[PDB]
């Protein structure tokens, strides 16, 4: 016969291992194909979707459809806080996101994320809010001043209730582990008044807003890994 | 050419990423950055348009992004227990309701679609524990009956003849068995959720226990009864293979209870239930 | 103007003035079953006009409490005319709908509701172990059912809409055909779905395709709260045509 | 069961069983 | 030698499994083959064959061959039933059938199905009756009235004696499992007198009439397993 | 082309069924719906010529209802045992007079038809029971004994050393053996059934056991007495390849009760000895 | 010519060496052997230009000196011991923060370059220690968990299901595993020193472990309790492949102490801590 | 199957073999590579650079 | 023992021993 | 996986799997 | 060691050892 | 390491390992 050398590896089953396996079902003929509306070819095809952000997410809002909303209301101070968030997309809140989750599944990230806020006050409520990214290598800005010395946007609230903030990729390495690492933590994302929030008499003096988040064109994740999002403390059973 | 694509398959360099462009300052009536969520459609805005991008070119691939990929790697969905105890005859042999739901890990994974079609290979680890010192020559017997076909119900049933059913035999210190299985449901698909019953009755099962039904695996140590007791416990390994799924959906949140179904248990404090961990308060990062 | 639209089906011609676009489910307008899709060998019954047409369901309020609203499709039309008739005397079924959300307030009412379509949205029961919802709470008809006043039965249906009925995270229902209606900015919304199935045709009586979701995510707030703020659903199958005639289904 | 290219870079995309399930991962697109 | 890599799967068994091995018997030479009639190609050609269904399968009829017959008489009432059986190719009493015996070495099926009936009365007793199959998703029908409105052939006993209903491939899915399956269950068959048996002045007031089955052209079984329409329960011994 | 029915074998496309055409309303005094079932023919009517059907594609094929693919699978056809009690050279080797008879499963199958002709694959799996503890090193000895060989009386018999004869030896820890068996018979078909005897008188045999004597099987443990007693248990498994069949006939409807032979046993409930179950009436479904 | 270079591979002909060229007596105002090393350039003098050689064919090559030859040897870099002593739950699994820094041998090496791009090829040698005298049926499981992947906290976690992360089962008896890893940094190129911080406070970390983060290697013994207890010891072997470095540094003078960092300690006699051999004195040979 | 004769040698690992392996990341695409000063390819770059003997080496 | 196609799709029909009872199943028709 | 050069002397640097990381030691310079 | 016929049925007798006492049973006549 | 040589009998002279010491025997003279 073919004189062989069995090489070290042989036998061995690799859970990642892509080799072929005889048919315990010869000759059996698979159902026909049909078409299916919403065919998904690639994880990245989710991840450019939009998916709320539970922000707001406190104890006491966990449970309720409110841990989804931001409130916004008439300020007697000036360019005061509204929210303050980390931009590593496997942080919390943004864990539980569409985005998040699916980052879950691999071990490093890189591309730039887009982040949407709807504001849901009335017609005829105004408003300009700052929304800004603050590159690592410095605390979360502590004033609307410090802050805005990043990368911002100036949001006015009209006609058109969305508006996008894109936290570029600003990094020293080309990739970033998704699971909290010092040395790639990318930043943060604060928003402050820029104006103030105003309306006119017998209208609510609040109004709440939904943000979303969604990968750019440059979005890309590597390394599959099990999630630690989801566990399993006993058998499945019928 | 077949040759550039299977050059672009070992560097993994199919799907490529777009590279950044550089943009410039700009003051103009069109503002991207402005849209409106309530059409259900995610704005397409780019880095490019709300900063000075430099040039840069992308070298990131989606290669393993893809769903052949997310769902192609070989998972545990069943651990086969034989453990000899008192009574070789019964405890020698045993069978499963295949599923795939039994496992967490793999489970979640496909849930994340409501319709997949894809071929199965399965591989299967076992491991016989010696309990009273010496295992001798285990051979064992995996056999698959599809619905329909005699189940054994004794470890010399005639049913183990396989005169036709699809039978793996093992043998203690050969590799591990491995086969592959072709696309078996009856519908074009494989339903992950069905939002169906069996029937139009208050007694009609729900859910895709209706449509799923694979049959069941049978197991059984093919060596007669010896001296020394053991304990074989197989863990079954799948993979799918050539696969496609359609209309992806939120991953599971919550633990899963039982197979066949998306039911939950919740405590009275929620926040432990989820995924998510409370936050102070809204500028607390 | 792109703020209006005016959608034509049958005898019916619903209009809107403030709208924000439309969507059309997994970008797959309704179509006819093709000969190579096909299973069943009779040939197909197409009422056309008579089913293809605006149903307009029964309208519901919305107040500061509310917690959402949710229809299964074929479900919530079997007892709205002809393509109620159809869906009882044969066996097979296929068909896409149009699916219009009616919501108006004022430029001083504020509220956001999330209308979303899911495919094969399997319920989920809480802490009942594999009880699983019972056939009767997964079909209520046209009423639909109002999340959180059902009193509580063994096979009812889980009503935590943060998990969606069903084990997972409300934000994340964005991945299937959606709209909102922000009362700031639109009174409607408008969803075309197309058939999606792992099969060509399939039992209407016992296997409930879409299921229409509507939950407030933005409290209905004003200075007027008096004044009622309804939600009315019209739907309008497309394509809808029939396949196994016999004798008709009564059920329970 | 070999696909042969030829570029010399010749490619030997062989299928070793008989039926379409028993070869390995899919190629992307 | 040339280095090769043991793949899991190896030295295993697997019975369906399609590898060569060595011949025990080297440079024998097979008896010349001769030309015998009835060469069987494949299975589906048994399963076009009409064969008869044990229908009038009563506990006091099995082992006789009445139970292969249906008795018919002049009615006093109009529209009775004659017979009904589920259509399902595994169900009792098609299971017997060799379309029966052969799907039930087998997990799927799809195709029409031929039910013919063959009239025994006197070349003087005339009848009409009608067969009527109902599609699933609904019970038996109750009444003649009820069957009518699904498929059905009303047959006119004459001078040809048999008739044929097709059992056409109406389905949700592609296939049904052969074994009862609450989602893949097919349907029933009635048979209803449309008219009356009637006979002249001394002739037996009573006939039989015999059931055949087979399948038609888009007839497939799918998924070969072990048949559980007979066991064995000892030794086979010599 | 060789390339494309390879690609049919691969997708298993080769037999594929008609499909189903449109058809019309129909007034004719043409009724193909009548026919004549006394002729001994089948009605040839088609769903498009009793109802209105529509257009579909067929996607269908019949490849795994082939004669080659029904019998071509592995199913066990005898269990040799090998049980070391009390005396080593008595019990240490047996034989088997070889047939296809003492297995119901495989046998029902190839009596669907009255004759057949195919090579055969032989796999073995061979178990053995540590009775009292330790294996050793067990080696197998299968030697077949075409009829009229010499056939061992003893396991140091000068038969074993198969000057002629075709052995397989297995050890121990290594695959399990197998080989194939070109088509054997001296005729030109093996018969499944045969309404003869080997002779005419009241005392000549009837049936198959004139036509189908394959010879004999013997096995011995090559390895000489060991202090643990051992049971070897081997299993041998036959699979018909390249197969032809003719006349194909009604399938066994009550349990086997010898090998050669088609008689049975009948109760005083009838019922209970064929799988057809009593209906409670003709309208009962 | 692919083949000419072929050839050179087979005989390890790729780098050769120069010749040395005749030369002859000089009398010149060029004084090649004079030079400043204050410019920080190595003087390329040459045999030919301090004395009179002969003409001599070099066929010394260098491919043995190649960064891929030298890194390209598999050594040790991690012990893992499973000791069963009087707990199997607690005792039959482990894991480990891989690095290549606990084998001095092959992290000098690397460490000779500032910075390494390389693709790894581990093998794994698992030894079976029958502290009790039998050692059963022995199946591993090594499962590489990346960082941020749950990490099994008990024998039975639902980690193990490796639903997505990359494991390996070993059974005992069947040749050593082995696999390849494609070059895993976040950044181009590892670092094999770091002179930073991942912060800016007295509290910050230094050095390489800020940058150097594998994930972690998660091993248990698949078998269930056995009656004998073993003492399971899993060698990783590391080699490095398709290599590329950077900037050389001095070989390491002193003895490692810990992983990630230069640190080193010295005694009160620092020639017993250095290779350097005391001389007697600047004559004595 | 393709008659096979395993040669003595199989199975064993020699450290300094050079056989091929299954990866166990597929479809997994390494970072970009970027131009870095000071390559070296070969050991002899490195013995062709001067660097001091520690000549005066006595105990003292 | 090997039947060569072309088509480049190539496929090697290959038997490995020298009896026709050695190799696998059949085609079919 | 395979570079087939001809001089005959041909030359068959064969890939048996499909990752670059799972093939053998570089080549040099 | 390899006798290639060609009819494509091509034939591939090979002799994997150096010896000719190491080859199978030899052809008839 | 294929050495094909062609007469059809043709000849495989494979060197299966990338160094000379690799080899079998030598041929002679
Ligand atoms: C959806 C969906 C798809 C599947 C099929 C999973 C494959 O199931 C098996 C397994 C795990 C083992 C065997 C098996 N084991 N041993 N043999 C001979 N067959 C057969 C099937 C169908 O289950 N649910
Ligand atoms: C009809 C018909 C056809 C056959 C032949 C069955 C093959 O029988 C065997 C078996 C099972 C084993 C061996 C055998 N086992 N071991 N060797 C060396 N030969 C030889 C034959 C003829 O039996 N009845
Ligand atoms: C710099 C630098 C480069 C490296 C990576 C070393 C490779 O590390 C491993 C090892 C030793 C084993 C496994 C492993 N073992 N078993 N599996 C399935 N994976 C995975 C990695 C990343 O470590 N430091
Ligand atoms: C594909 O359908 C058949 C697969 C054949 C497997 C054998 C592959 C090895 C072929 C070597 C032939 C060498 C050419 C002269
Ligand atoms: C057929 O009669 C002989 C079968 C030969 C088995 C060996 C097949 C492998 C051939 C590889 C040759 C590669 C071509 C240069
Ligand atoms: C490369 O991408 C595929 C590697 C294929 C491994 C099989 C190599 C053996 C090829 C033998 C074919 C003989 C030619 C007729
Ligand atoms: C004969 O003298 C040498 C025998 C060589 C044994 C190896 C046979 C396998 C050849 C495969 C080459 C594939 C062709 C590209
Ligand atoms: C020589 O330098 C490389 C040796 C390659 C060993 C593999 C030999 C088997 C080649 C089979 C190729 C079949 C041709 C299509
Ligand atoms: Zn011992």
């Amino acid at each position: 016969g073919l004189p062989v050398y069995v090489t070290p590896g042989s036998g061995q089953f690799m859970t990642t291992d892509d080799m072929q396996s005889p048919c315990a079902l010869p000759w059996y003929h698979p159902t026909k194909e049909i078409f299916i509306p919403g065919e998904v070819k690639n994880l990245i095809e989710m991840c450019q979707v939009d998916t709320l952000i539970p922000i707001n997410s406190t104890q006491s809002n966990i449970g309720n459809v409110s841990m989804y909303t931001v409130t916004l209301s008439p300020q007697t101070k000036l360019a005061e806080e509204i929210f303050a968030i980390k931009v590593d997309i496997a942080s919390h809140p943004l864990a539980t996101t569409l985005i998040g989750e699916i980052a879950s599944y691999f071990t490093h990230w890189t591309g730039s994320l887009r982040f949407s806020f709807m504001f849901c006050g009335t017609a005829n409520t105004t408003l300009k809010v700052l929304l800004a990214y603050t590159p690592p290598g410095i605390g979360k800005p502590r004033s609307r001043k410090e802050a805005m010395l990043g990368t911002h946007v100036v949001w006015d609230v009209g006609l058109q209730s969305t508006v996008s903030l894109v936290v570029p990729w600003i990094s020293a390495s080309q990739y970033r582990f998704t699971t909290p690492d010092t040395y790639s933590s990318a930043g943060y994302i604060t928003c402050w008044y820029q104006t103030n929030f105003v309306v006119p008499p017998n209208t609510p003096n609040t109004a709440e807003m939904l943000c979303f988040v969604s990968g750019c064109k440059d979005f890309c994740l590597r390394m599959a890994r099990d999630t630690d999002l989801h566990k399993q403390t006993g058998p499945i059973t019928q | 050419n077949p040759v550039e694509r299977y050059v672009d398959e070992v560097l993994n360099e199919v799907l490529v990423v777009p590279n950044i462009n550089q943009s410039h300052p700009t003051t103009s009536n069109a503002a991207p950055v402005l849209d409106a969520a309530e059409t259900g459609h995610t704005n397409k805005i780019q880095p490019e348009d709300t900063i000075e991008t430099r040039y840069v070119q992308s070298s990131q691939t989606l290669d393993e992004m893809s769903v052949e990929s997310f769902l192609g790697r070989s998972g545990c969905i069943h651990e086969s227990v034989l453990d000899i105890v008192d009574n070789y005859n019964d405890q020698s042999f045993t069978k499963w309701n295949i599923n795939l739901q039994e496992m967490a890990q793999i489970r979640r994974k496909f849930e994340m679609f409501t319709y997949a079609r894809f071929d199965s290979e399965i591989t299967m680890v076992p491991s016989v524990a010696a309990k009273d010192g010496h295992i001798g020559h285990i051979v064992m017997q995996y056999m698959y009956v599809p619905p329909g076909a005699p189940i054994p119900t004794t470890r010399d049933d005639y049913a183990w003849q396989s005169g036709t059913n699809a039978s793996v035999f093992w043998q203690h210190g050969q590799p591990f068995p491995r086969f592959s299985l072709p696309f078996l449901s009856i519908a074009s698909a494989y339903y992950m959720f069905y939002d169906g019953y069996d029937g139009d009755t208050y007694k009609s099962r729900y859910g895709t226990v209706v449509t799923n039904d694979m049959g069941t695996l049978c197991s059984r140590i093919v060596t007669s009864e010896q001296l020394h007791k053991v304990k074989v416990v197989t863990r079954i390994y799948h993979k799918a293979k050539h696969t496609k799924a359609w209309c992806p959906r939120p991953p599971r949140a919550v633990q899963y209870s039982h197979t066949h179904t998306t039911n939950y248990k919740l405590s009275s404090e929620v926040h432990n239930d989820v995924a998510i961990r409370p936050r102070t308060n809204l500028t607390t990062v | 103007s792109d703020r209006i639209i005016q959608i034509t089906r049958g005898d019916s011609t619903i209009t809107s003035q403030d709208v924000a676009n439309a969507v059309v489910g997994y970008g797959v307008w309704p179509h006819y079953l093709t000969p190579q899709d096909a299973t069943a060998i009779d040939k197909p019954t197409q009422p056309d006009t008579s089913s293809n047409r605006f149903y307009t369901l029964d309208s519901k309020m919305w107040n500061s409490t509310s917690k959402g609203w949710w229809w299964k499709l074929p479900d919530a039309l079997k007892d709205m005319g002809i393509f109620g008739e159809n869906m009882f005397y044969h066996f097979l079924g296929r068909s896409g709908y149009t699916v219009h959300v009616q919501c108006n307030a004022s430029k001083f009412h504020q509220g956001t509701l999330l209308v979303v379509m899911i495919p094969e949205h399997q319920l989920a029961t809480v802490n009942k172990g594999n009880v699983n919802a019972g056939y009767k709470y997964t079909h209520p008809g046209e009423a639909g059912r109002e999340v959180g006043t059902q009193v509580e039965n063994e096979k009812q249906p889980s009503d935590d809409n943060w998990l969606n009925f069903d084990g997972t995270l409300l934000g994340n229902l964005l991945i299937f055909p959606h709209q909102f209606i922000n009362l700031r900015s639109n009174n409607s919304a408008t969803l075309i779905v197309p058939y999606v199935n792992a099969v060509p045709m399939d039992s209407m009586v016992r296997h409930n395709n879409w299921s229409l979701v509507i939950i407030p995510v933005c409290q209905l707030q004003s200075n007027n709260i008096s004044n009622i703020v309804p939600i009315t659903v019209s739907i309008s199958p497309m394509c809808a045509e029939f396949s196994g005639a016999r004798a008709k289904t009564v059920v329970q | 069961g070999a696909q042969v290219s030829r570029q010399s870079l010749n490619y030997f995309n062989i299928n070793y069983f008989k039926d379409a399930a028993s070869s390995g991962a899919s190629r992307l697109d």
